[PDB]
Order: structure tokens, then sequence, then C-alpha cells
DNA sequence: CCAGGGCTGATCGTGCAAAAGTCGTGCCAGCCGTCT
């Protein structure tokens, strides 16, 4: 993971029981951001035609 | 070489399906034993008569009108077309108070729906379906209607210079306008699923190990016929005889058929020895590496007849990874070569496949120039086989094979 | 009682000549590019 600065106090109710609030700056430096990668197949499938 | 005989006989030269038939049909006369629910998903694909369907619902038709649409699209085949005709409806409906021009009406409304242009009527009313549709900013709609209207013979010719003087055009600028015509990308009910299932004959297969690919059947498609141990011991013990003489009857019948069967097989896999042993350059290769092979040679090669292998032979499958192939395949003529050798045909096939692939595309080359090439090589053959090679490759035009240069 | 001869059920051999298909290739007719 990454060193993010933390804290412990309510914000309107954005930090409920099991929420977290997040930022601005957070997704301006690209912090977490994740690359995913997938793949597509396909055959030649040689029939009789 | 009698009855017994005969039959054995007729068991090898016929396929393995047609075989499995005979067996489990011949293995209910006589004591021989042989030896994540329901829908694995289930998905009930939509398709173009379903599309067409559903519009219908949507759309606002009287009850009357709703039969007839269903009549119509019933008549919408894969290609896109209605099938039969226009007045053919009105005849099927079985009621002579409908008019003809009912069906149109509904007839006209059906072919602007999803593809515009399904269910045309007779591979032209679709162009003028389709052209109607988008709008009349288009460059040269006006020139393009009055072609398609009544000018499409002779837009067949595939001439333009004809066009000019018959229908009052300009020069040359309604070309620009017939390829508006080609563009429009004919027969809309053709966007059909793609779906065709996948295709195969294993028999026999081959692999590679450690150089010289041995040999051998399937595990699975090869029939083995057994013999039951139950009903064996029970013909002593039997008591009004005419039970005996059965149950010998049965028995004698049932071991015919084991080494029948057994006597099929080891001949296949003998069969399937020598080719290996004689051809191994084509499976290496390729088959511009063929040798050419008879059945009188490989009845020399091991205690063999040329009569018995030509049967076995028949509708048999060899799967390599070249390929799926069938043993028939195999055996072809031989031309004289260079050096007092013989040259196999379908070397000389594959090599005018390849010459005919590789050659110049802007001009052709005539079968005398191949003849002579192929001559020029060391193969020494004439222009008649040459001929009959290219034809034989679904390949009738030499010359007429000229495409833009 | 044992060995010799006849009776009979058990057991097998995947070859062989004749009629038809195939290609190697020559012979001949139809068609087009070019110079006359």
């Amino acid at each position: 993971g990454q060193n993010m600065r933390v804290a412990f106090m309510p914000w309107n109710g954005y930090n409920f029981e099991d929420s977290i609030l997040v930022s601005e700056r957070v997704v301006q430096e690209d912090r977490f951001t994740t690359i995913h990668i997938q793949e597509l197949a396909c055959v030649s499938r040689d029939t009789k035609l | 070489m009698t009855p017994q005989l005969q039959q054995a006989i007729r068991l090898l030269q016929l396929s393995t399906l047609e075989l499995q038939q005979e067996l489990q049909q011949a293995l209910e006369s006589n004591p021989l034993l042989e030896e994540e629910l329901p829908v694995y998903q289930g998905e009930t694909t939509q398709t173009l008569q379903d599309y067409l369907m559903w519009q219908v619902e949507l759309t606002p038709f009287t009850d009357t009108d709703r039969a007839i649409a269903t009549s119509i699209v019933d008549a919408v085949d894969d290609t896109g077309y209605l099938t039969i005709q226009i007045e053919d409806i009105v005849d099927s409906i079985g009621d002579d108070e409908i008019g003809l021009e009912e069906v149109e009406a509904v007839l006209k409304r059906i072919q602007r729906f999803d593809p515009v242009g399904v269910a045309a009527k007779d591979l032209r009313d679709c162009l003028l379906i389709q052209l109607s549709q988008f709008a009349k900013e288009t460059p040269w709609l006006e020139e393009a209607r009055l072609i398609i209207s009544d000018h499409l013979d002779l837009l067949a010719n595939h001439d333009f210079r004809t066009l000019m003087r018959v229908t009052r055009l300009k020069e040359e600028v309604l070309k620009e306008a017939v390829n508006l015509i080609q563009s429009l990308d004919p027969r809309p009910g053709q966007s059909i699923q793609t779906s065709e299932p996948e295709y195969v004959i294993p028999d026999v297969l081959v692999r590679k190990v450690s150089g010289r690919w041995t040999v051998e059947l399937n595990a699975d498609s090869i029939p083995r016929l057994k013999i039951n141990q139950q009903y064996a011991a029970m013909g002593n013990s039997a008591r009004n005889d005419a039970d005996g003489q059965f149950i010998r009857s049965n028995l004698q019948e049932a071991r015919w058929l084991i080494k029948s069967l057994e006597s099929r097989n080891d001949t296949l896999l003998r069969v399937s020895r020598c080719i290996v042993e004689q051809q191994q350059a084509f499976f290496e290769q390729g088959e511009e590496y063929m040798k050419p092979m008879v059945l009188a040679d490989i009845a020399q090669a091991v205690e063999m007849h040329e009569s018995t292998i030509s049967r076995v032979t028949t509708q048999k499958y060899l799967h390599s990874p070249r390929g799926i192939f069938e043993l028939k395949y195999f055996f072809s003529s031989h031309v004289n070569t260079e050096g007092g050798g013989e040259a196999s045909s379908t070397a000389i096939r594959a090599l005018v496949k390849k010459l005919i692939a590789a050659e110049n595309p802007a001009k052709p080359l005539s079968d005398s120039k191949l003849t002579s090439m192929l001559s020029e090589q060391g193969i020494m053959v004439a222009r008649r086989t040459v001929a009959k090679y290219r034809e034989s490759l679904s390949i009738p035009p030499s010359n007429q094979r000229k495409q833009l240069v």
C-alpha cells in the first residue's frame, strides 16, 4: 500500500461505521491507481465448408 | 473362403461409423456384450426472425394487419428476402377478399424495420428501399435513383460508357454516383449469426516423439467386442440340448466376430506403419516433399496383397500435426524425373500452387510458361498435365485472372 | 485291458482373376493481342 495522512473524526457523516473519506489530492497524484490486463483470443475453427 | 470370410471382408472396407452401426446392430441378435443440472446452461439466442417479430409487437397494427405481417415474416429467409412472392401470400391466406395491395401496404412498412431492406422483393427493391431512407442532401441521389429504377441490366455488364447516352447523364460524374450504389451493401438479412459449429473425422493418430513419429490408433474410436464369460459356462449344464445347440451357435459366431474385428484392427495398424516408414518426408517437410506410392508397393512391403489393402484404406482418416487426411490421399501417380527418378503428382500440385501464388499479379503466366519453368527446374512435364493440375485446384482461368495493375 | 483304425465335431486360410477408373499426353477446335 501507500502512506496517507489519516485522521479519526466525523465529517458530516461521510465516515460512517465502515466508510472512509478521501480527499481530492489523492486523485490528482494518481494514488492507488492500478492497471488491469485482459486477453481476447480467436480461433479459425476449420470446418467442412 | 466361405461365408465367414466373406462377411469378415466387408467388415474392413467400410468407415468406422458404419462399422459401429453394423457391430452394434448385430450385437442385439446374439448374447455378446460390447461394453450443473439437465440443461448444460441453456440459452435462447435471439436471431433475425425473432428480432423482426419483436418489432411487430411494439408497432401499432390492427388485428388483421397483424396476421398479415406474421405471415410475411415467415417467408423471410437467412439471406433477407421474402422467399416466395407478393401474390403468393395473398393466395396462401385463402381469403379472396383481402386485396393484393393490402399485403403491399403492410409489406411496405415492414421493410423499413431493423436492417432496412429486409424482406426485399427480388434483389433490387432493396436498393430502392435503402436509398429512400437517408436524406435527399446526398450529392447524386437523383442520378443514382434513376440508375437503379430501370438501368441495372446495363450496370450488370460492369460497363459505364453506355450509361451516358442511354439515360442522358454527364461525363463520368455518374461514375462517382455509381460508387454510391456500390456502398449500399445489400442483403441486410445476412447480419446473421456466424455460429457454424466445428467438424471432425478422427480415426488414427501420428505424434512426433524423439524423431520418427509412431503411428497408433485412437483410444476411444476403436471398438472392442468381448465375449461374455458368464454365458460361456452355461452351455455344458444345459438340459433340452436345444439350449445347448443355441448356446454353441451363439458362442461360435461370437468368437468368429471377435477374431474378424481384431484382424481388422491389426491390418489397419500395419498399413498405418508402412506409410509412415515410406513417407516420413511428408510429415516433416510438407506436400512439396511427398514420395509416390502405389498399392502394389505397399502390398510388397509386408506379406500383403493389393486387394486386401485396397479395402482397408477406403474411408479411413489420420490425424497428424500437419492435418487431418484420408489414407487414400497419400496414394498418387508419378511422372518421370531427371536422373531416372519419379516425382509425385502432389509435389507438382503444391509447386503449381506456390508458383501461381507467387507469380506477378499484374500480368498472369500462361500454362506454356509454367511448363517451360518446370522443365527448367528439372521436372520434364507436358502442358496438359499442368492444365489439369491447375483446373483441379478450383482455378478454371489462367489468363482471365487479371486485376488492376 | 491296451493300441490300432474309422467317425465325426472343431478349426481355419485375408487370395485371384476379371471388369472398370485414371492420368500421361497428343490432337483438335474456340478465342484474343497484334501487324498488316
